[PDB]
């Protein structure tokens, strides 16, 4: 008489590709408390649904046709387009929420929508927008996945997306996640370099990116002294997929992309869950709340005056 | 035209070398197919004169001025590969007095550009032994040193992987003692140093049966095996060890031990010190995360179980019972192998095994802090469900729940936590 | 491969030679082997850069005499190269010097990327991805207007010039021809599919922006319309020369982006020029093929180019100053009217600040306590 509601099998979309809220998730609720709430923003081929797959019910020896998130697939890699659009939900066993994201600011969905404001490019930077502060104020973590280091614009996005959110202030954490990373990425030379760019270029961020999920701790290396950063920054890098004498491997330079790929959804499942509103919210008042968020994001008036902008 | 003779004769070769040198001495910014002629032809020129070459002919060609050492940082292969063939092709020759100048030379630069790395560290320099006076004050970036290191390293497995050269510095003491800071420090940020020295050290090594039949050329090698043991030992007992080189070391490792024991006339081989250490590095860098290295420490092990002394089975024994309840089945298996080939004399016997201690310690540590208070009511529905009735409704499920009931806002060993008996404790107490 | 700046000053040998601009730009990971760098010394096949080897921007200028060709290597903030030596400097030496800052950062790499697409024959964009962003869609709409502006002023500094008439008139040699260079990354015949794909995206995303017109004349810049002009560079073991060298020590132990290059150079080395225009009623474009001393005597002028400061002011982190600006001021009014006095200050300050914020909210805070202050 203690049996669990139910397992998810596949995760479910909580958000339309029209952005039109979808109650379909209330069936795989409870009403405990002390929720986890993650995010994932990134570009278009950086690999968010690979990642949020692999850290919510996947392993990485498992297959790319069975995951939890749709993956993009070859035939669609020959066409640049995308393949994850609106919002996903999914729910471990472990009450902890994953929610996907659709690219942002992606060709594929410009060119959909060119054959469908003054113009159809202002329409796509709003949506990115809005959910970014959908993400920035309704979850307790995101995570942000770049294909390459220093893209420039990511952080001009992320601090105008902050500075146009809905609404004693309450910061997500940001984690910065380097996808496909190289052995050239895994030196303690480049690393300070990594580390004092992203503090430099967040000084006024107001978000918590520092202080916590610190991969120097995690045993990534072994002779590093904490010392030998300025600022440990909340970084983490994912490498690509990977008669004694002559059978030796080849050298990477890098540890095991399983290895890592285990310490960071530990490290993602060991995090603090603070506080959102002013009160205790369950599973049920959490989607609620959510669901209000959104309609009010939707009709909100500080997108109008940005609007009116551009 | 040169190559249809054959080096049996005494041509005139000083016109030949002026004209060598000549288009060597010009061919900076040229093209990319006219870099490679003048190398090949190098190469060609070099071969032909054997043992009549003079010493005057290296010495100019392997020094700072020398555009030889600028065309190695060509982008393309293939310029690599022949300036790769002309050092090989100077080193594989049978005149000790013009082979020891170009040996020197490249120890030199060796030197140079390690004390380059360590100054930009910010570390005193090392390596003296082996300096050269033609390398007295010079700069070498960080990528340039380590690549200059690397190239020299790659370059000297022509005389190292030779099939029988009686030079001062030998090649294995140079790569087993000479090169010993690269251990250090150096080691934290540019592993990559240290990767290929051990990697052209057990190169040179494996093909000399690890200098087995040993412990002129018999009298030389007569206490290499105790070195590689001794090194070995060190090197795995160390804790700032990158994947990379602990898999190579465990390589080596389990393949020296597989030799040990091939023939039955290396048992007095077992008494040396050296094998004691080397038995203790790999007694210590078992019980890690990584799973294919306690695989591998775990069958170098098994293979020589006997000949070890009461210590070393006491440990073992330890080892094989904390390792016999791990989350995985591979280990499982192979430990419960370790320990069923180990007698009753021992396995029975009342000494204290140091790991049940530690497991035992890390337990009270956790008991004794204050309380958490973030075990969710549907984790105690579980376990409740899974001890009363048998049903667990869950899909590892223990290292995934004890990570989900920890924070980082406000302390078991990592090592510790792929043990079934650390999680069922610690989920009981909770 | 000498500077810009340098080499203005300063030729017999080539006094007048037909040579053609090729302008390089874009952005770049942070690597110790540069895309452009490694480009420009493929296309050349000669090391011509060497390995190991206030302002943050800078325009590097190389002429190849066995292929008659100049390149003119752009560097900027975008690159790595700069930001780092820049948030280097920045960390030893407010929210409101860092956003200036940045700002003329922006305004100096517009201005410098202005200068090339004025003096350039072809320009070929880098970039570490095969997807191209959306963002340098606004960009060039930010551009081209700019020129617009500043049209008037350059063609009165080159009135004394051999350039020809049609330079003089639309202050360029000829509508420049952009190229578009992406790099594998790991993705995935496949990639002849990819490039039709990306060429396809590109032309349909500028021609909805209006960046590209029927026209080849007002607009900026054209592309091909039966040619490739889209390269993606495979993937290689030339970069990282440790790997390199770990592999070839194991080892012992035990078209094309010239090609791609030439089927435009071609085209300008033979004086015919270039033709885009599909508009139903194609008109002739403007074409020269200057020499050596020719292209310097208007490059020297340009370059040196009172009212160009005034006019690239009043065009990015403009709309983000307006926004914060314009939610500072606005919740000034709302704190100004709900007021010993300290409580009611704090309580004004502590309401102003949940109201509204942004990157310029120091000076409106400022101003709100002097007011309450002088109001008692
Ligand atoms: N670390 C990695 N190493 C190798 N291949 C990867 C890696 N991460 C992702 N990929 C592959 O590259 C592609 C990335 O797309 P993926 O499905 O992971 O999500 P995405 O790029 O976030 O998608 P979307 O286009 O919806 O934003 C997939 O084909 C995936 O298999
Ligand atoms: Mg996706």
């Amino acid at each position: 008489k203690l049996l669990p509601p139910e397992r998810m099998k596949h995760s479910i979309k909580l958000v339309d590709d029209q952005m039109n809220w979808c109650d379909s998730a209330i069936e795989y609720l409870l009403d405990q408390t002390d929720v986890l709430v993650v995010g994932v923003l990134g570009l278009q081929g950086t690999g968010k649904s690979m990642v949020m797959s692999l850290l919510s019910a996947n392993t990485p020896e498992e297959d790319q046709r069975t995951y939890v998130f749709r993956a993009q697939s070859a035939e669609m890699k020959e066409r640049g387009g995308n393949q994850t659009s609106g919002i996903d939900f999914f729910i471990t066993q472990e009450r902890i929420v994953f929610l996907d994201t659709q690219p942002i600011l992606s060709p594929s969905i410009l060119d959909h929508l060119i054959n469908n404001y003054n113009l159809p490019h202002t329409y796509v930077e709003m949506q990115s927008l809005q959910i970014a502060a959908f993400l920035f104020t309704v979850c307790h973590v995101v995570i942000v996945v770049q294909d390459w280091f220093t893209d420039l614009s990511l952080y001009r996005f992320l601090q105008t997306a902050e500075m146009v959110k809905p609404s004693t202030e309450y910061y997500p954490h940001l984690v910065f996640l380097q996808n496909k990373a190289r052995r050239e990425d895994f030196c303690p030379r480049k690393l300070r370099q990594m580390h004092l760019m992203i503090d430099q270029l967040m000084a006024h961020s107001h978000l918590r990116y520092k202080g916590t999920l610190s991969m120097l701790q995690c045993n990534v290396f072994p002779g590093l002294p904490p010392d030998f950063l300025d600022s440990e920054v909340n970084l983490f890098l994912v490498p690509f997929m990977d008669p004694l004498f002559s059978l030796l491997p080849g050298y990477r330079g890098h540890p095991s992309f399983q290895s890592l790929v285990s310490k960071l959804r530990s490290q993602v499942m060991s995090m603090a869950r603070p506080q959102l509103s002013h009160t205790i919210l369950t599973e049920k008042n959490w989607f609620h709340y959510a669901a209000r968020i959104w309609d009010g994001v939707r009709k909100s008036s500080a997108l109008a005056e940005y609007s009116r902008l551009l | 035209l040169l190559g249809s003779l054959d080096p049996s004769m005494t041509i005139h070769c000083d016109m030949v070398i002026t004209y060598g040198l000549d288009q060597l001495e010009n061919c900076q910014t040229c093209g990319t197919d006219y870099i490679i002629s003048v190398l090949n032809l190098l190469t060609l020129i070099v071969e032909q004169i054997n043992t009549k070459l003079p010493s005057s002919f290296v010495e100019k060609l392997f020094i700072p001025s020398s555009k030889l050492l600028f065309l190695r940082y060509h982008k393309e292969k293939e310029v690599v590969a022949v300036a790769h063939a002309v050092y090989q092709a100077v080193l594989s020759l049978k005149n000790i007095p013009v082979l020891e100048t170009a040996y020197k030379l490249i120890l030199g630069e060796m030197t140079c550009a390690l004390n380059n790395l360590l100054h930009s560290l910010q570390l005193p320099e090392a390596c003296s032994e082996i300096k050269h006076e033609a390398f007295k004050n010079h700069v070498f970036n960080v990528d340039n040193a380590k690549f200059v290191v690397i190239f020299d390293l790659s370059a000297l497995t022509t005389i190292g992987n030779a099939k029988n050269w009686a030079l001062s510095p030998t090649v294995f003491a140079l790569l087993s003692k000479n090169l010993m800071i690269v251990h250090s420090d150096l080691a934290v940020h540019f592993p990559a140093i240290q990767y290929a020295v051990l990697y052209t050290l057990y190169s040179h090594c494996t093909r000399h049966d690890h200098f087995i039949s040993s412990s002129t050329v018999t009298t030389a090698t007569k206490k290499h095996f105790s070195i590689i043991l001794n090194l070995l030992g060190i090197l795995l007992k160390k804790d700032n060890l990158n994947q990379d080189t602990r898999k190579l070391l465990m390589t080596w490792a389990l393949e020296a031990a597989v030799l040990m024991r091939k023939s039955e006339t290396y048992a007095p081989l077992f008494s040396l010190p050296s094998f004691h250490k080397f038995c203790k590095g790999l007694l210590a860098n078992t019980l890690v995360e990584d799973v294919n290295i306690c695989l591998q420490a775990c069958s170098s092990l098994h293979a020589l179980s006997s000949s070890l002394p009461d210590d070393l089975l006491q440990r073992c024994v330890d080892v094989c019972r904390v390792q016999l309840v791990h989350s995985g089945t591979r280990i499982r298996q192979a430990f419960g192998k370790l320990l069923k080939s180990i007698p009753l004399d021992v396995v029975l016997s009342n000494n204290n095994h140091t790991e049940i201690q530690e497991i035992s310690l890390a337990l009270r540590s956790h008991m004794s802090k204050a309380p958490s208070n973030t075990f969710h009511p549907q984790d105690f529905s579980d376990v409740i469900s899974f001890i009363l009735y048998g049903n667990s409704h869950r899909t590892n499920w223990l290292e995934r729940l004890f990570y989900s009931c920890q924070r980082l806002d406000k302390t078991i060993p990592r090592n510790l936590l792929k043990t079934d008996a650390v999680l069922w404790q610690w989920a009981i107490w909770e | 491969p000498v500077s810009l700046r340098d080499l203005l000053m300063g030729e017999p040998p080539w006094r007048e030679d037909e040579i053609c601009v090729v302008g390089i730009f874009g952005k770049t990971a942070l690597r110790l082997n540069s895309e452009k760098f490694s480009l420009v010394n493929t296309v050349c096949d000669r090391q011509v850069f060497p390995l190991f080897r206030q302002d943050y921007s800078l325009l590097q200028a190389y002429y190849s005499q066995e292929s008659k060709v100049l390149y003119l290597l752009l560097t900027s903030i975008c690159d790595n190269s700069q930001l780092l030596r820049a948030c280097r400097a920045l960390q030893s030496g407010p929210h409101a010097e860092a956003h200036e800052f940045w700002k003329h950062q922006e305004k100096l790499q517009c201005l410098s990327l202005l200068y090339l697409f004025s003096v350039c024959h072809i320009l070929l964009l880098v970039h570490p991805t095969c997807s191209f962003d959306i963002t340098y869609d606004r960009v060039f709409r930010a551009l081209d207007g700019l020129r617009q502006k500043v049209l008037p002023l350059l063609k009165t500094a080159i009135k004394d010039c051999p350039v020809g008439k049609d330079w003089k008139l639309n202050c360029r040699p000829c509508p420049p021809r952009l190229l578009f260079l992406f790099q594998l990354n790991g993705a995935l015949s496949p990639k002849r599919r990819l490039q039709h794909a990306l060429e396809d995206q590109i032309y349909r995303i500028f021609r909805k922006s209006r960046v590209l017109t029927n026209q080849s004349i007002n607009c900026l810049f054209t592309v091909p319309a039966n040619q490739a002009f889209v390269y993606i560079v495979p993937g290689s073991q030339e970069e990282d020369p440790v790997g390199m060298l770990l592999d070839q020590l194991r080892s012992h132990c035990t078209f094309t982006l010239r090609e791609f290059l030439w089927q435009h150079v071609e085209l300008v080395l033979s004086k015919k020029g270039f033709d885009d225009s599909v508009g139903r009623n194609p008109q002739p474009s403007h074409f020269e093929l200057p020499t050596y001393q020719k292209w310097i005597s208007a490059a020297s002028k340009l370059y040196e180019v009172s009212k160009i400061l005034s006019s690239i002011k009043v065009l990015f982190l403009d709309i983000d100053t307006k926004f914060s600006e314009n939610r500072c001021q606005k919740a000034l009014p709302m704190a100004h009217s709900a007021y010993v006095h300290k409580n009611q200050l704090a309580q004004a300050l502590r309401v102003y600040s949940q109201h509204a914020r942004g990157p310029a909210f120091h000076k409106y805070a400022m101003q709100l306590h002097e007011d309450c202050y002088k109001f008692w």
